[PDB]
């Protein structure tokens, strides 16, 4: 959800359709891309339809 | 069972959300039926 490079770099991420309790970014199973990995708790997760 | 569109969910065959909720598009039509009645046709070309 990049507003821009231009603008700034700060990005959000929006995972498709699942819910946010089983599948966190915070467990340790990684869950592809070991290096690619969202801070546990830099914004409160937000659950959308 | 496993309904249907829960088996679809697999294999890689999702569905995304409309933009516009039901209750959005009930809110447009709300407001086009409350500027049709209240101001005829005058809200169609400027303000009710
Ligand atoms: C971002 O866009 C604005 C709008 O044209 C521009 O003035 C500005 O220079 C851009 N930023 C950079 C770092 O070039
Ligand atoms: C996500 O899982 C939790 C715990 O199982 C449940 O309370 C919540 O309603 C679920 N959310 C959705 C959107 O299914």
């Amino acid at each position: 959800i990049t507003p821009g490079t231009n603008t700034s770099n700060q990005v959000a991420v929006l995972y498709q359709g699942v819910n946010c309790t089983e599948v966190p970014v915070a467990i340790h199973a990684d869950q592809l891309t070991p290096t690619w990995r969202v801070y546990s708790t830099g914004s409160n997760v937000f659950q959308t339809r | 069972a496993r309904d249907l569109i829960c088996a679809q969910k697999f294999k890689g065959l999702t569905v995304l959300p409309p933009l516009l909720t039901d209750e959005m598009i009930a809110q447009y039509t709300s407001a086009l039926l409350a500027g049709t009645i209240t101001s005829g046709w005058t809200f169609g070309a400027g303000a009710a």
